[PDB]
């Protein structure tokens, strides 16, 4: 099976340079052209450059002179030399390889993470969302954790490690003076929840932060 | 230089019925027994985007039968046959007639389901926000469709049209349904001169509006 996976994304300040680099296994990797691919907030594509199996490359103008593409067919990797990096260059870098020829992109690799700001990495702080108590009455009650004022993205939320996958809402961070802030909400049976534990996981790698909160009821 | 516009940005769609995207490069391509350079791509939910069409008509292998493109001069467009759940996604064409190539700027495919209204649920800030000083109330209005909502605020009565950001998750891969997150947020004092705190929805499943919201008088 064919296989490409990226790495080296992380924060870097205006005017710094960053390496990406691109593993590949399962194919005769000097056989094909490969290629750099970018995504930004817009969830817009853009097609940043390439090398083909002859060993002539090509560039977007936007990233010309300042992005360097290149392989080692000795080890099989594809490599991304960023540098002058700009605020606009922000974004998740993939690699991909021809289907055939210089014909299309496949086997997309997840993508490695690139943030170009002069924000400092801070961890973000989780609180708990309980009910304003309210009898309820009901059958279902919402839980929640406020992630807030962290950097640079992105943070993982799971509750009771994934024991609890479905009522999940987890939405998208949102930036305010330079420091993102989400939310995710759970709703689980009346029966559930307080008399079984309900805890929200959130992740935030860029701090190695892997921070536990349990969500108990507002004593009335 | 080429620019490719893609239509229409958001697509609704019922589950069994055709789906149509349009592509258009501001270049006419050549070739009508010579190979064409565009393609198609769908990047699902979360996930990083795939090939579906190349040299503008043929499938990868893979993609359903359903999926089929089509093009002539500066116009293309990819079409399915009858829309599965499976196809939720955005959708993205490629021109690569020239260096360098160039994305279209997508269409969001969005699966058409019945109305629903929303179920909101309002809170408090926690004990532990107000000990450091901050004071955020959350507001989360889940599972509805259509996507369009409004979420008013109101302090004492007080509309409250400043402060309050916004958050939406993209389609359910269950239901299908929109959730949303409102969240207002103020300093512990700012937060203490008032005790009335509403969260006000009105969405187009009902004329009259959903009311949800707390006192600090109490727990």
């Amino acid at each position: 099976e064919v296989k490409l996976v990226e790495s080296g994304g992380g924060l870097v300040k205006p005017g710094g340079s960053l390496k990406l680099s691109c593993a590949a296994s399962g194919f005769t990797f000097s056989r094909y052209a490969l290629s750099w691919v970018r995504q930004t907030a817009d969830k817009r594509l853009e097609w940043v450059a390439s090398i083909v199996s002859g060993g002539n490359t090509y560039y977007s103008g936007s990233v010309k002179g300042r992005f360097t593409i290149s392989r080692d067919i000795a080890r099989n990797i594809l490599y991304l030399q960023m540098s002058s990096l700009r605020s606009e260059d922000t974004a998740m870098y993939y690699c991909a390889r021809a289907y055939y020829g210089y014909v299309g992109l496949v086997h997309w690799g997840q993508g490695t993470l690139v943030t170009v700001s002069s924000a400092k990495t801070t961890p973000p702080s989780v609180y708990p969302l309980a009910p304003g108590s309210a009898a309820q009455t009901n059958s279902m009650v919402t839980l929640g954790c406020l992630v807030k004022g962290y950097f640079p993205e992105p943070v993982t939320v799971t509750w009771n490690s994934g024991s609890l996958s479905s009522g999940v809402h987890t939405f998208p961070a949102v930036l305010q003076s330079d420091l993102y802030t989400l939310s995710s909400s759970v709703t689980v049976p009346s029966s559930t929840w307080p008399s079984e534990t309900v805890t929200c996981n959130v992740a935030h790698p860029a701090s190695s932060t892997k921070v536990d909160k349990k969500i108990v009821p507002r004593d009335c | 230089d080429v620019v490719v516009t893609q239509t229409p940005l958001s697509l609704p769609v019922s589950l069994g019925d055709q789906a149509s995207i349009s592509c258009r490069s501001s270049e006419v391509i050549v070739t009508r027994n010579g190979y064409t350079p565009i393609e198609w791509y769908l990047q699902k939910p979360g996930q990083s985007p795939k090939l579906l069409i190349y040299k503008a008509y043929k499938r990868f292998p893979g993609v359903p039968d359903r999926f089929s493109g089509s093009g002539s001069g500066t116009d293309f467009t990819l079409k399915i046959s009858r829309v599965e759940a499976e196809d939720l996604g955005v959708y993205y064409c490629f021109d690569g007639s020239t260096v360098p190539p160039k994305f279209g700027g997508g269409t969001k495919l969005e699966i058409k389901r019945a109305d629903a209204a929303p179920t909101v649920s309002i809170f408090p800030p926690s004990s532990e926000q107000l000990t450091s000083g901050g004071a955020s109330v959350v507001c989360f209005l889940n599972n509805f469709y259509p996507k369009d909502i409004n979420v008013k605020w109101k302090i004492d009565g007080s509309e409250r049209q400043n402060g309050v950001l916004n958050s939406w998750t993209d389609q359910d891969s269950k239901d299908s349904t929109y959730s949303m997150s409102s969240t207002l947020t103020l300093t512990k004092d700012e937060y203490e001169r008032h005790n009335s705190y509403t969260c006000e929805a009105t969405h187009k499943t009902s004329t009259s509006p959903i009311v949800k919201s707390f006192n600090r008088d109490e727990c």
